[PDB]
RNA sequence: UAUGCCAGCUGGUGGAUUGCUCGGCUCAGGCGCUGAUGAAGGACGUGCCAAGCUGCGAUAAGCCAUGGGGAGCCGCACGGAGGCGAAGAACCAUGGAUUUCCGAAUGAGAAUCUCUAACAAUUGCUUCGCGCAAUGAGGAACCCCGAGAACUGAAACAUCUCAGUAUCGGGAGGAACAGAAAACGCAAUGUGAUGUCGUUAGUAACCGCGAGUGAACGCGAUACAGCCCAAACCGAAGCCCUCACGGGCAAUGUGGUGUCAGGGCUACCUCUCAUCAGCCGACCGUCUCGACGAAGUCUCUUGGAACAGAGCGUGAUACAGGGUGACAACCCCGUACUCGAGACCAGUACGACGUGCGGUAGUGCCAGAGUAGCGGGGGUUGGAUAUCCCUCGCGAAUAACGCAGGCAUCGACUGCGAAGGCUAAACACAACCUGAGACCGAUAGUGAACAAGUAGUGUGAACGAACGCUGCAAAGUACCCUCA
RNA sequence: GCAAGUCUAACCGGAGUAUCCGGGGAGGCACAGGGAAACCGACAUGGCCGCAGGGCUUGCCCGAGGGCCGCCGUCUUCAAG
């Protein structure tokens, strides 16, 4: 198919092949997979003491005293799971393996099922993200990579009738629970994603749940955040040509 | 929801009478205990069988069956054409690490072949020529006698 | 750090020469445009007027300022005791701004000047 | 509980056409597909070559996989072809998936189920 | 209806629950030795008032210098009194001063004190005098060298297994150990020091041939780096102390040469750029610390308080996180960008000085002995005839010789020179620094968020808790009555 | 997911720097077995039944899979079994 390409004003510029790869038949469920796989990549291994509640020389009396069976140190019990202060029986081991594999093949079409999920106005708008357009993903001149104002972006944004999703994710939310005690309080709202191929927008990236990625490395996490598919993406001409080959 | 998630509240989780799921007793010793006794059946009977020669003395040869080189041969079409003429070291993987290459025949031969290995075995000859078609060994099949 | 925990504690444990940013002021708008800062670490002297607590809208000297609690004392900005007397209630600096300044000192004067530091 | 949208729509679309139009073996490719994929079939070549005839499109409720060799000029439905297959085949016939099968055949005439 | 039963209400008791986190737990990166110049640890002191903690040491919560910092300060700890600070205090960085006693503890002794100058004790050098030096002890684990169980598994049990584990003795470092082939043996016209990681592989091998135990070569990586003696031929041409004088060492050999690309000598050829000794000496990168740092504290309503709702507005290479009387990019810290400093990389790399590589011919001049190897007895190992080691006994050759290639001997073939030595990097650990988290959230998580190894138990080795939350602001309850 | 193949491990490069993008096929399992070993080395189908499904002129054909046999490799074998 075509897209059309866009200059610096929102004026159309032109258009381009639109790369067989926005054909590849969305897949949902490769494409959960796979971001899946890089949430739980990211984990770090942990687990509780291996000693807690084993330092002791604690022991059991035995039938006597009227008492059960429990190990005991100075009058208290100890060690044993039933015991307040005893070892935790099957707690997190750092021994575990929190990882997931992937086949390189599966991620991969996982990434260009991705990528198709971008060509789809409905998909787009189901996932949430609020535009005005009907043509999708949204292209633009390589000279966006020149870009250095963060409100010359929103300029070329509100030109495209593609700010309302930024309006979207400018508005935190506080959590519930005691993530917040672990520097976990706020969450946003994921927005547009700017894929450009020299550098990553560093003009896009303060804007209100923008992520910014390049195209030899953008990823499934990157087209579908959370595994939805259907991000509402804005490619540089460049960055288009080169998504063709992944 | 999974068997294990069903659990609470079963007590046993599935053991049975509680009195069962103690220690090794309830596997009738650890690991293979009991393998000649009460736990025999089923195991390969106790034993001490031929032997083994010294591993660098042995020979590993890499086949390959007609049926293999005939189904591709217009596919091999790096692989010369006359009156198709195939050295087969060529076409085997693992032919490197392996002492030579032999020509096993498995299968049908539908083209004139001239197949060129270290060794063949007399159905992949009378498959080869049967079609019309040669058998020519390398000077390493030299070692013929 | 990122972390919370961290982050009050760097704040609660700061050593005494870390703490006077923990009584900055913002500037008025005037003095804003004057010394090219946008706000100010507070001094006993300076005048200052409230612009958050059941005394927002006053206006007084800054009578004192305190680095162990991080807070400052105003004139006039104070509660009764029950017996009457009238004790100072403690502003933190984040809920008041900086209209006039106390430049008595040299040393000051020449950091708000200055184009390096932010005094 | 199949996880493929595409595997699943398929399946609802043989269906669809065996209660339709006249298909049966549509149901029937429908009610194998339901079953777990070991049961699926996984077919050479080879075995198509040697069972199949023209004028009779070959239905392989799986996929098609591309050992062996295939001269007749058959055209063969499957739910997949490996890149192989599909070369291999449209080099004397076509390759078709049944999602097109059941377009142009919904009545299901004609053909032979190879596994 | 008394005594009383069941449920609720009001108020207690109790501290669950919810919310909160100054503490934990785990992972990651960095960094890494201290001590007779008396460490680590401990005791006892030390404050205006001072019991605990922290700090400090009779100069005693401190003294001095340089830089930073800044109008405030006098630790935890919010009191009272008093004092210090523009002579620039507090506070921070670096450097210096002071630094009681016991303690390796070293003049002798001793439950932290005493008695009459002291490297105690063992060594090296030695002016043979403690004159000059060394060792000692500590450290979270890691590391090297020795000693070395049992419960247990085998459904008993002895070999075997648990396991060369626990534990014990000795010792080094920031990493240790290993390491430039008498190697390998995909047997070859092949590889080419050593660790380590992945694999080879639960393969080969072991084994009441039961249970079980269990490599290697090679390959793919990480990192790469090769050298020095003994001897031959020379023979005092030399080394150490001292400013010097002078002394000490050394023919039982200092020093030159040389080290399997064998070497030496004799005769030639050619050449330096190898090596070895020494000089100079980083970039970058990584870790930490620091400077700078945009934009609202506008309106209305609610509220004790606006960071809320509604309305208007703004920055952003900054929409991480925290604070602030309630949900804050724009109130405060900070965050992005940019910059600086220290540390590590590293006395490394590069550069440079000196030296001199190598090759031909002749030459049986040199080349590590209780060794190589064999036997008796053991241990250990996957090592089976073919692992490695200990012990007792026996015991060779001399490069024209010797060893290895998984039984022994002889020949052939291929590989390689043991019985002397050094060696960077890549790898282990986590005290220490910093960072992080689908970890716990005060009966959890450390034994310990508090007085935590605290209070407390035991003659001692050793054992060992519990205790988090006023409020926006102490405004932490004046005056009055009652009452001993 | 890929398919007569399939997957990378350690590790390397990049980067948005524990995620992720690219690279890495060493090696593993599968592609031939039987034999202690030496050594030797197979049905891309020959027959009959027949489910599903297809065809036809509505019992008759085609009949994957499946079932019953043949035959093939090898070990033992005077052969045979
Ligand atoms: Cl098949
Ligand atoms: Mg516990
Ligand atoms: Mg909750
Ligand atoms: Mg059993
Ligand atoms: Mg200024
Ligand atoms: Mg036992
Ligand atoms: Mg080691
Ligand atoms: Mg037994
Ligand atoms: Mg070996
Ligand atoms: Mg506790
Ligand atoms: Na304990
Ligand atoms: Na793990
Ligand atoms: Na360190
Ligand atoms: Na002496
Ligand atoms: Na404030
Ligand atoms: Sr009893
Ligand atoms: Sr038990
Ligand atoms: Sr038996
Ligand atoms: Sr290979
Ligand atoms: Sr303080
Ligand atoms: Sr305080
Ligand atoms: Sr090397
Ligand atoms: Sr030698
Ligand atoms: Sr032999
Ligand atoms: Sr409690
Ligand atoms: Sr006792
Ligand atoms: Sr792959
Ligand atoms: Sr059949």
């Amino acid at each position: 198919m075509q897209a059309t390409i866009y200059d610096l004003d929102g004026n159309t510029d032109g258009e381009v092949d639109l790369p067989d790869v926005f054909e590849t038949p969305v897949r949902s469920d490769l494409i959960g997979k796979a971001v899946r796989a890089a949430q739980a990549n990211r984990k770090q291994d942990y687990g509780s003491d291996e000693y807690a509640g084993l330092r002791t020389p604690a022991e059991s009396f035995g039938s006597g005293r009227g008492q059960a069976h429990v190990p005991k140190l100075d009058g208290r019990a100890r060690r044993v799971p039933q015991a307040v202060k005893g070892r935790s029986a099957h707690p997190p081991k750092t021994e575990k393996d929190r990882s997931l594999d992937l086949n390189d093949k599966e991620r991969q079409l996982a990434v260009r099922s991705a990528l198709a999920a971008t060509a789809d106005a409905d998909l787009v708008a189901d996932r949430g993200h609020e535009f005005d357009r009907d043509e999708v993903p949204v292209v633009v001149s390589d000279d966006f990579e020149d870009l250095v104002k963060t409100q010359e972006v929103v300029s070329l944004l509100e030109a495209l009738d593609v700010h309302a999703d930024i309006d979207r994710a400018d508005e935190t939310k506080i959590k519930a629970g005691q993530g917040s005690a672990r520097g976990r309080k706020y969450r946003r709202p994921a927005s547009i994603l700017f894929v450009t191929s020299d550098e990553p927008s560093t003009a896009a990236r303060n804007l209100a749940g923008a992520d910014v990625a390049t195209a030899s490395e953008v990823n499934t996490e990157d087209l579908a955040p959370g595994g939805a598919p259907g991000r509402l993406t804005v490619f540089t001409e460049s960055a288009l040509a080169e998504v063709a080959e992944r | 929801t999974s068997k294990k998630k069903r659990q609470r509240g079963s007590r046993t989780h599935g053991g049975g009478s509680h009195k069962n799921r103690r220690g090794a007793g309830h596997r009738g010793g650890r690991g293979d205990a009991g393998r000649d006794k009460h736990e025999f059946h089923n195991h390969e009977p106790l034993g001490k069988s031929g032997f083994k020669r010294p591993q660098k003395v042995q020979e590993e040869a890499a086949t390959i069956d007609v049926r293999e080189i005939d189904e591709n041969v217009t596919l091999l079409a790096a692989d010369d054409v006359a009156e198709f003429r195939v050295d087969v070291r060529d076409v085997v993987e693992e032919a490197d690490d392996a002492d030579y290459v032999k020509v096993l025949g498995a299968g049908q031969v539908r083209h004139e072949l001239t197949l060129i290995a270290d060794d063949f075995s007399e159905g992949a000859r009378e498959k080869v020529e049967g079609a019309g078609g040669s058998v020519e060994l390398t000077d390493l099949g030299e070692e013929r006698q | 750090s990122k972390q919370p925990d961290k982050q009050r504690k760097s704040q609660r444990r700061a050593p005494l020469h870390e703490r006077h940013k923990q009584v900055r002021a913002t500037l008025s708008a005037d003095l804003r445009e004057e010394y090219g800062q946008r706000n100010v670490r507070v001094n006993a002297g300076d005048t200052v007027e409230v612009l958050r607590g059941d005394f927002a809208g006053e206006e007084g000297e800054v009578i004192n300022v305190d680095l162990d609690k991080a807070v400052i004392h105003v004139e006039d900005v104070t509660l009764e005791k029950t017996d009457g007397e009238e004790v100072p209630r403690p502003l933190d600096t984040s809920n008041v701004r900086v209209t006039d300044l106390d430049l008595e000192d040299e040393k000051r004067e020449a950091r708000l000047e200055s184009e390096d530091d932010s005094a | 509980s199949k996880t493929n949208p595409r595997l699943s729509s398929l399946i609802a679309d043989l269906k669809s056409a065996a209660r339709s139009s006249g298909g049966a073996v549509w149901g029937d490719v429908a009610e194998r597909l339901e079953k777990p994929r070991r049961t699926h079939a996984e077919v050479n070549l080879g075995r198509i070559e040697r069972y199949a005839q023209e004028d009779e499109t070959v239905v392989v409720p799986g996929k098609v996989l591309g050992s062996g060799v295939l001269q007749k000029d058959v055209t063969v439905a499957a739910v997949d072809f490996s890149g192989t297959a599909e070369t291999k085949i449209d080099q004397v016939g076509e390759a078709v998936s049944l999602e097109q099968a059941i377009e142009n055949n919904p009545e299901g005439s004609h053909v032979r189920v190879i596994r």
